RNA sequence: UUAAUUUAUUAAUGCAAACAGUAACCUGCAUUAAAAAUUUCGGUUGGGGCGACCUCGGAGCAGAACCCAACCUCCGAGCAGUACAUGCUAAGACUUCACCAGUCAAAGCGAACCUCAAUUGAUCCA
């Protein structure tokens, strides 16, 4: 997922990756009310990355 | 008075020629209706389940009770000097070989 | 159950369920196995097993939960490491 | 005095707000009396010498009835104010 | 005539099982197995847990 | 130790991925002389007619996981060979 | 410490067991032997 | 007024505080050796950064 | 009302709380009464009543895969005995025509070298 937002522009990996970027991008979508407590990064494009 | 019980829905569940994979139960019953024959168990309940894959067939094999189940030996020995008995059996003929040997790698 | 309340005027949940189901992503229904926890000494060890296991709804009983419940107990949870997490989505269906 | 527990919990309604009771918030259980407490004692300082209870000038634990109907209406004491204490320290010296 | 009874295992504690015998006879010992010790352990009667 | 320059490392997607492992065993100096001889011994059966020693795994959809797996195994049996 | 308590408790019973199991045993033994001779008389 | 954020509660403590998950209270001086842990188990070579 | 749950009212008591002294009247908590007050008055049934029955199992009706009623005909059960690996788990089935409850069970890991027809009872609470 990471990896598509960098090559739509989105996300900038020039920048540092904190949560706000990742919002503004629209990559996650997080909602403190339903408890959640932030991103948790995964490995699911492990290799092709 | 008395009791009213309901109908206990033994009996055959699987026919001759039915398809019947490992762990299926063939036949359920109270007594001996059919007995257990090549590759078919029996539970607790007296009930006949197949212990491989294939097909079910059923066959009359002469019967030879266990030494050591009495009453049974007994009842042979009761009988006349020609005499055999004779049972029903339930066999599964397997379909499906246990084994296929395949190639892994040329090394 | 409350189709619509006194104050909101939304639908309420029945909390009965809540308190004995899980329902996973998928719309599966999970319930511990009934009478297992009581007159264990009687009962044969298959039975205990039997009764230790948890299980799925039928299809009508699903359904009635769903019924029973607002769609917040439908959403999808994030959890850290539910031990039943895997089972939320469903793999390799057919009809 | 009674001291009386509110069984059955009120919903709790925010800062600026007064919150609405219901007829079984009404039901009461009572928690403790002010009364069968263990009876305490009250400071007094005394303007006289009385019998073997008090010596002048001292500052004394009376039973809080002796406190209250006798001694205080009959000018033989006075309460351990800190007002008054510094007066009576000063008078002690004095002496 | 059979009292229910509770079993404490010595070696692996924590483990207990309940199980049949006469009111009339004998406190139990038994050897069972632990799980937990994963070897057949001596078990000792402890506390009855209803009677019938 | 291991050097991975040393190692011939092959993938092949199929969901499980497989990651071929492979090397060289008689020649590779990074693993000791006695310790290459008991490998050969041993491990017979995944050396090569070529004379390559072959461990592959297949377990994980990620081949990273696969490559870990792989190298691990390399370690435990230089282990055995120790002791 | 808790872990190592129970543990070391246990350890304490294992150590302890083996003659119990054989104290147990002849224990049997003596029953049954018991029970012979009641069954003799 | 932008808040200061406080810590972790009491049970993610010893998450954040380790650096074999790059915790932000973690000790920068094993962060190094934890990533050369990595790179020993995954393969590939740690680029100096 | 000699069915259940209550005594908030009146009842005296008893213990506190108030009191005084010397070598009663009021409040709080207990008590058993009197008076009351909420309350409900199960079903099957050749009308209802009366009598009987109400859960589980085996045999007949129901003669040959299941299933099948009646206040139809007949037996019984609400336990025992042996163990204490009546250890863990697990493919695949059966199922008392729903659900709940029941049943059987290969392999594996641990170990050796169950009988019995019915023999039982959910949830919340303890
Ligand atoms: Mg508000
Ligand atoms: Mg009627
Ligand atoms: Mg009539
Ligand atoms: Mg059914
Ligand atoms: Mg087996």
């Amino acid at each position: 997922r990471l990896q598509y937002l960098i090559d739509l522009g989105r996300v900038d990996p020039s920048q540092p990756i904190d949560l706000t970027q990742l919002v503004n991008g629209r990559g996650v979508t997080i909602q403190p009310l339903k408890r959640d407590y932030g991103v948790q990064l995964v490995e699911e494009g492990a290799d092709t990355f | 008075l008395g009791g009213k019980s309901s109908g206990r829905r033994q009996g055959i569940k699987k026919m001759e020629g039915h398809y019947v994979h490992a762990g299926n139960i063939i036949a359920t019953q109270r007594h001996f209706r059919w007995h257990p024959g090549a590759h078919v168990g029996v539970g607790k309940n007296k009930c006949l389940y197949a212990l491989e894959e294939g097909i079910v067939r059923y066959t009359k094999e002469v019967y030879v009770p266990h030494p050591r189940n009495t009453e049974a030996v007994d009842l042979i020995t009761r009988l006349p000097k020609g005499a055999v008995l004779y049972k029903t059996f339930v066999h599964v003929v397997p379909a499906k070989p246990e084994g296929t040997f395949k190639l892994v790698a040329m090394l | 159950l409350t189709y619509f309340s006194a104050r909101k005027g939304k639908r309420k949940t029945v909390k009965a369920v809540i308190d004995r189901f899980l329902r996973l992503h998928c719309g599966l229904w999970v319930r511990r196995k009934a009478g297992y926890k009581k007159k264990l000494w009687k009962k044969t060890p298959a039975r205990k097993k039997r009764l230790r296991e948890f299980v799925f709804c039928n299809k009508t009983q699903s359904k009635l939960l769903d019924k029973m419940t607002t769609s917040f107990w439908k959403r999808r949870n994030w959890y850290v490491d539910d031990p039943y997490q895997k089972y939320h989505d469903r793999t390799n269906l057919k009809v | 005095t009674v001291i009386v527990e509110r069984w059955w919990k009120v919903p709790l309604a925010g800062e600026g707000r007064k919150p609405r009771l219901h007829r079984r918030h009404r039901v009461y259980k009572l928690v403790e009396d002010t009364k069968h407490r263990p009876k305490e004692n009250l400071e007094l300082i005394l303007t006289q010498s009385v019998e073997n209870v008090g010596v002048r000038g001292d500052l004394v634990s009376v039973k809080k009835s002796l406190g209250r109907n006798r001694l205080l209406p009959q000018g033989l004491a006075v309460y351990a104010s800190p007002e008054n204490k510094k007066l009576f320290e000063e008078e002690k010296l004095l002496r | 005539k059979n009292i229910l009874v509770r079993m404490v295992s010595e070696a692996g504690t924590g483990f207990c099982f309940n199980t049949k015998r006469n009111r009339l006879r004998e406190k139990l010992t038994l050897l069972h197995y632990d799980p937990v010790v994963k070897q057949r352990v001596l078990f000792v009667e402890k506390k009855k847990i209803r009677s019938l | 130790d291991i050097p991975l320059d040393r190692l011939t490392i092959s993938y092949c997607r199929s969901v499980n991925s497989k990651a071929e492992v492979r090397f060289h065993l008689a020649t590779a100096e990074w693993i000791a002389e006695p310790v290459r001889q008991k490998i050969a011994i041993t491990h017979k059966n995944k050396i090569n007619r070529l004379g390559e020693l072959i461990l592959t795994s297949e377990s994980s959809r990620y081949q990273f996981r696969n490559l870990a797996d792989c190298l691990q195994k390399i370690r435990d049996m230089i282990t055995e060979a120790s002791q | 410490q808790k872990r190592r308590e129970r543990e070391q408790h246990i350890a304490e019973c294992m150590a302890k067991m083996p003659q119990m199991i054989v104290n147990w045993q002849q224990q049997q033994r003596e029953n049954w032997e018991k029970a012979q001779a009641d069954k003799e008389r | 007024p932008i808040p200061k954020r406080m810590l972790p509660p009491e049970e993610l403590v010893p998450y954040y505080t380790d650096a074999k998950n790059r915790g932000y209270l973690a000790d920068p001086a094993k962060f190094p050796e934890a990533r050369l842990e990595l790179a020993r188990k995954y393969g590939y070579i740690l680029p100096d950064i």
